[PDB]
RNA sequence: UGUGGACCCGCCCCUUGGGGUGUGUCCAAAGGGCUUUGCCCGCUUCCGGAUGGGCCCGCGUCCCAUCAGCUAGUUGGUGGGGUAAUGGCCCACCAAGGCGACGACGGGUAGCCGGUCUGAGAGGAUGGCCGGCCACAGGGGCACUGAGACACGGGCCCCACUCCUACGGGAGGCAGCAGUUAGGAAUCUUCCGCAAUGGGCGCAAGCCUGACGGAGCGACGCCGCUUGGAGGAAGAAGCCCUUCGGGGUGUAAACUCCUGAACCCGGGACGAAACCCCCGACGAGGGGACUGACGGUACCGGGGUAAUAGCGCCGGCCAACUCCGUGCCAGCAGCCGCGGUAAUACGGAGGGCGCGAGCGUUACCCGGAUUCACUGGGCGUAAAGGGCGUGUAGGCGGCCUGGGGCGUCCCAUGUGAAAGA
RNA sequence: UUUUUU
């Protein structure tokens, strides 16, 4: 099954993630389909969080799956905000 | 797009098949001059219509045998023995340079 | 020579043979004694240069030379050999190390200690 | 030591057996149904061409000819059937076969 | 049989202003036409023309050089200091748009031939076309 | 660790007053005056013509001592100009200009190079409000070099800022004395420094 | 039960086995849970998406011609078997074909790429780490189960090895993380943790995870940082040279003053917000609560001591010189060369130059090397015209017109993953 | 006969 997940591009101590479509069954941080989005833990900039929500908004109506921080995370991009 | 090849029919001999002779222009990749490279490709002849000497169009089709990926289109030009004169005598040279 | 000769042929890129035969390209490679000798140099210099025979790691039995003023490498003490060539003494293609397993470094070598392979004494 | 993925080796000759037994029925309802056919008779050949298309569909019904795999012995018996049926065909049952 | 006629033709003309020769002439072709066309609209010779030699037709190239010099060989400077063809027989070159060179950073040319006509370095490079790279001159 | 040892005699190796001294460079000791030739047993001697490549190596040394680095700190600092857009030579300038430690001593705060090294590095300097401790650290155009408030009643501060009144400072830096503030304007260009040193030689010490 | 799908045959439209239609035949299923009248976790058939993959094709892909001929399922055909699916993939029968100098066959070597190093570039070299594909799991063969494997920690068999053995017979398989041993010039801890991210199972709670996140060791690489700062004699001692006048180490030290690496004391993280609970319909939305390895580490505030320097070189290339010692000796040496009584080249000292927590060395790669020359070389005498001819293949092609538009040139577009640059 | 051509 398609997935929504995160990959852990930062360095040691400093984690950043890229909010991306993969195959659960690929690494992690291995190879994935689309990049749709950054995530600082951290939150060492202004923008720490970005996500193109009517991109994300695509891979949910085919099946993707998002983690529990992922749906986290696009809950705060507003992705299921419906209003 | 199914790859397309135009060449020349050098045999006859086997059955519902042609082996079709496409040569190829294209410049060296250092030397920069333009060589002319050819390559023999195994066509399927359902209805054994095309003959030899006949130049034709070829294009890429699901596997018939081994060895065999390619159908005849059409008959381009038809009776030209001179290419195939010119296969021969090359074939034909191989049996000098050997001992 | 023509374009279509290059075409045809081509150049043939030099292959360059290596130097120093120490197998396994190994920027070291340890060996035991077989002899340890003096021998005579070529034409314009004369001396007695102390050299070792060594059965190598590598499967090889080749010369080396004994750099220092003195040396306590014996028939049957092991060494490790470094590379590198006596100009003067033919066929003699690898050094010793000094400051290795059997071969001690330099006493009262107070310049280029890095070679012959000596410590850093004390100054009272 | 003594992992316990021996679990599903254990399963697995389970369910070793009931794909071959099966399979072996197919093959010799099969073989039984184009013998009747050869043999002339249309009726027989045609009730048991049914229950050897029934057991095939039953067959990939679970993980044994799951795939296009039970089509295929179904092409293959109704056209052989068929076949075989021409010789003073009378296709007297006419089941299993469309008009 | 003749190898290149332009090669020929190049180096006809190379030969002749070495001697300093008034005119010479190179056996007519269209396409050696518009060679010598752009060598005298850059400047390079004083013209050309047409003419019949014992009823076959040539082309009168007539060079130009510069002006008598000083001391000791007093030959004037050419103004055709140097031709090479460049994209020979059995090694053709042909360059697209973007590889058309800076003869000389621009005081030389190249003489392109394209699909849109033979036309100097500048003249390919403002039409954005390339081809068969025929030579140098400067 | 940078250079650290006899300062007064690489003013006399390179030929060219190094105020890397701070003071006593400017009063009649700083072994420039009444010894200008090279130290050593045989800096008496008749120097022999310096070869093509013994011309390039003295520029870079009489640079690179200047500001008080290491080579290895120097060379990247090489490579960084080679590649950006403009001047190879005065862009280099402008790069060790913007040293931390550099701007200190330009700045005044501090008498020599080395002096300001160690004001930075014991953390008084003071860079748009936070602290800035390493002498490395890169001055950006805009930036307020300060003064710690902690280091303020401090009586070396102080006491070069006593000196520093009525002086002038750089057209590319100004700097408030009393609130022992600091600004760098902009990266100087070639004409801005009086470095005696030919960059046309230290770019060509480096084709090698 | 027949929504529908499967199969033979016909028809229609497409055009290789795509879609539709008709008759006939065949094919469906499973329950569990509660806040038990309704909802959640599931089940069956079919169509579509998404993701992952199989097979096929053009092109590119190291050396040797002292490998020149290779080939019997080998080349094709018809029919069949097998597969998810084409195919000599296998089988029967028929035809005698298929491949090669444009490098067949054989031999050697080697995972390949993104990239990396180098270089002005073209190019040469390389493929560690990370990312993509592939191949293998002691060696060889084989299938089973499944959507998927011919399966590292699944099965059967042969073989080599190790262990148990009641001699009949069994048990194994670190190229998973550490760790041992061997080989070797050489390569780490039998560490912490489920807190983060990701994966497996489950309604959930949760369970598993040597993937992973962290720590440890190693100057192995990169980078930042300290061993003080300022004042200080026309200039101490000692050592070194000396024309015996003096010169050198050198503001360097002593010593005056200021700062305060270490270290002590207190505070003390970000990485963490969901899953969950509650409101609202288990949705949107809102609200609330638990949750650390690193680690009391990072960081901030206070206190505060002058507190590691080394290595190479100094005859030329190449930057830095004198004295003494040794006398073709002892030795230096990358190359040219030094030493056989004044050696700036040996060995030490003083001094100097270069780098500096590194400095040298050896090996290896590219460079200089235009020394395999595409860019960018040559063959009268320096290395190099074949003893001469004929002529096959191939390479090359005078002038004019016209068609085509393959090479060539231009525009649009798709592609050129990410990282790197 | 050997090194050194000063
Ligand atoms: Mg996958
Ligand atoms: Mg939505
Ligand atoms: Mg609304
Ligand atoms: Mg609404
Ligand atoms: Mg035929
Ligand atoms: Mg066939
Ligand atoms: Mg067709
Ligand atoms: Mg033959
Ligand atoms: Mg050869
Ligand atoms: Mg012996
Ligand atoms: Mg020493
Ligand atoms: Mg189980
Ligand atoms: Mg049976
Ligand atoms: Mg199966
Ligand atoms: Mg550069
Ligand atoms: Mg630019
Ligand atoms: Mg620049
Ligand atoms: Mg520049
Ligand atoms: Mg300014
Ligand atoms: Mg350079
Ligand atoms: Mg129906
Ligand atoms: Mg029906
Ligand atoms: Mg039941
Ligand atoms: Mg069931
Ligand atoms: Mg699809
Ligand atoms: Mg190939
Ligand atoms: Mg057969
Ligand atoms: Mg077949
Ligand atoms: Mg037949
Ligand atoms: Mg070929
Ligand atoms: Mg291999
Ligand atoms: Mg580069
Ligand atoms: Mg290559
Ligand atoms: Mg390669
Ligand atoms: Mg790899
Ligand atoms: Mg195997
Ligand atoms: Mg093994
Ligand atoms: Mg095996
Ligand atoms: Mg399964
Ligand atoms: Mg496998
Ligand atoms: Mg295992
Ligand atoms: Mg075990
Ligand atoms: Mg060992
Ligand atoms: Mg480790
Ligand atoms: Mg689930
Ligand atoms: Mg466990
Ligand atoms: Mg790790
Ligand atoms: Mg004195
Ligand atoms: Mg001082
Ligand atoms: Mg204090
Ligand atoms: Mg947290
Ligand atoms: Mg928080
Ligand atoms: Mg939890
Ligand atoms: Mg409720
Ligand atoms: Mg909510
Ligand atoms: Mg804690
Ligand atoms: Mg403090
Ligand atoms: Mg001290
Ligand atoms: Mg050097
Ligand atoms: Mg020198
Ligand atoms: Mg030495
Ligand atoms: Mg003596
Ligand atoms: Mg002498
Ligand atoms: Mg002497
Ligand atoms: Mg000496
Ligand atoms: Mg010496
Ligand atoms: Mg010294
Ligand atoms: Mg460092
Ligand atoms: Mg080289
Ligand atoms: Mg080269
Ligand atoms: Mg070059
Ligand atoms: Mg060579
Ligand atoms: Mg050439
Ligand atoms: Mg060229
Ligand atoms: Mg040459
Ligand atoms: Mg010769
Ligand atoms: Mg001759
Ligand atoms: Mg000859
Ligand atoms: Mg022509
Ligand atoms: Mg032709
Ligand atoms: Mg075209
Ligand atoms: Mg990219
Ligand atoms: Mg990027
Ligand atoms: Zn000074």
């Amino acid at each position: 099954m398609v997935k929504i997940r995160l990959a852990r591009f930062g360095s040691k101590h400093n984690p950043h993630y890229r909010i991306v479509v993969t195959d659960a069954r690929r690494k992690r941080d291995g190879k994935y389909i689309e990049k749709i989005g950054y995530y600082d833990p951290r939150k060492t900039t202004p923008d720490w969080l970005k996500v193109d929500v009517e991109r994300a908004r695509y891979w949910l109506s085919v099946g993707a799956q998002p983690t529990d921080t992922a749906r986290r995370l696009l809950r705060q991009a507003g992705v299921f905000r419906q209003e | 797009p199914k790859k397309v090849l135009t060449g020349v029919v050098v045999s006859d001999k086997m059955q519902k098949t042609v082996t079709v002779l496409v040569e190829r222009q294209f410049p060296h990749p250092l030397y920069g001059k333009v060589i002319k490279r050819s390559k023999k490709y195994l066509a399927h002849d359902p209805e054994e219509k095309y003959k030899l000497g006949d130049v034709v169009e070829i294009i890429e089709s699901r596997p018939i045998s081994k060895r065999k990926r390619f159908r005849v289109l059409r008959l381009v030009e038809s009776g030209r023995m001179d290419l195939v004169e010119k296969y021969l005598i090359r074939r034909q040279n191989y049996e000098s340079l050997s001992k | 020579p023509t374009i279509n000769q290059l075409v045809r042929k081509g150049r043939e890129k030099v292959r360059k043979k290596s130097k120093v035969p120490a197998l396994k390209g190994a920027p070291f490679r340890r060996g035991v004694c077989t002899v340890v000798r003096t021998v005579t140099p070529k034409k314009p210099n004369s001396a007695l240069r102390k050299v070792a025979k060594v059965r190598l790691t590598s499967g090889y039995e080749v010369t080396a030379y004994i750099p220092g003023e003195g040396h306590n490498l014996q028939e049957h003490s092991v060494v490790l050999i470094r590379g590198g060539r006596v100009k003067d003494l033919p066929g003699v293609r690898y050094h010793i190390v000094r400051g290795v397993y059997d071969a001690a470094g330099v006493k009262d070598r107070k310049k280029s200690r890095s070679k012959y392979g000596t410590k850093k004494p004390k100054e009272a | 030591r003594n992992l316990s993925a021996l679990k599903r080796h254990r399963q697995s000759l389970k369910r070793r057996l009931r794909n071959k037994a099966k399979k072996s029925a197919i093959k010799t309802l099969s073989k039984k149904a184009i013998q009747l056919a050869q043999e002339g008779k249309a009726e027989e050949a045609l009730k048991i061409m049914r229950k050897a298309e029934s057991l095939i569909d039953k067959a990939a019904k679970g993980s044994t000819l799951h795939k296009n795999a039970a089509a295929r012995r179904k092409s293959r018996l109704m056209r052989k059937v068929r076949q075989l049926l021409e010789a003073a065909g009378a296709p007297l049952i006419g089941g299993g076969l469309s008009a | 049989m003749l190898t290149d006629p332009i090669a020929d033709m190049l180096t006809r003309i190379r030969n002749a202003t070495r001697v300093y020769k008034e005119s010479t002439d190179v056996p007519a072709s269209r396409f050696k036409e518009e060679i010598l066309r752009i060598l005298a609209r850059e400047g390079f010779i004083k013209g050309y023309e047409r003419v019949d030699v014992d009823g076959k037709p040539y082309l009168r190239v007539y060079l130009k050089y510069g002006p008598r010099r000083q001391g000791p060989d007093p030959r004037p400077e050419q103004v055709i200091h140097h031709i090479r063809r460049i994209s020979k027989p059995g090694r053709r070159v042909y360059v697209g748009v973007k590889e058309i060179p800076r003869v000389r950073r621009g005081l030389g040319i190249a003489i392109l031939s394209t699909s849109k006509g033979v036309l100097t370095d500048r003249e390919a490079r403002k039409l954005g076309v390339g081809g068969e790279l025929i030579c140098e001159v400067w | 660790g940078r250079y650290i040892g006899p300062v007064c005699r690489l003013c006399r190796r390179e030929g060219v007053k190094l105020y890397l001294k701070g003071e006593r460079c400017y009063s009649p000791k700083c072994a420039m005056e009444r010894r200008p030739y090279p130290p050593g047993q045989h800096g008496q001697k008749r120097a022999r013509r310096p070869s093509d490549y013994a011309v390039r190596l003295r520029e870079k040394q009489k640079l690179r001592r200047i500001y008080g680095i290491s080579e290895r700190q120097f060379r990247n600092l090489f490579e960084e100009a080679s590649k950006k857009k403009g001047v190879t030579g005065s862009v280099f300038l402008g790069l060790l200009e913007s040293r931390l430690d550099n701007v200190v001593y330009r700045l005044g705060f501090a008498v020599s190079r080395r002096q300001a090294r160690q004001l930075v590095r014991h953390g008084h300097i003071t860079v748009n409000g936070r602290r800035v401790d390493l002498p490395s650290y890169r001055v950006r155009p805009g930036d307020e070099i300060a003064v710690a408030e902690k280091s303020r009643n401090l009586e070396l501060i102080r006491q070069n800022l006593e000196a520093m009144k009525g002086r002038k400072v750089g057209p590319w830096l100004s700097l408030d004395v009393e609130g022992m503030k600091g600004k760098f304007l902009r990266l100087p260009d070639r004409e801005d420094l009086a470095l005696p040193v030919n960059e046309q030689l230290v770019i060509e010490f480096y084709s090698r």
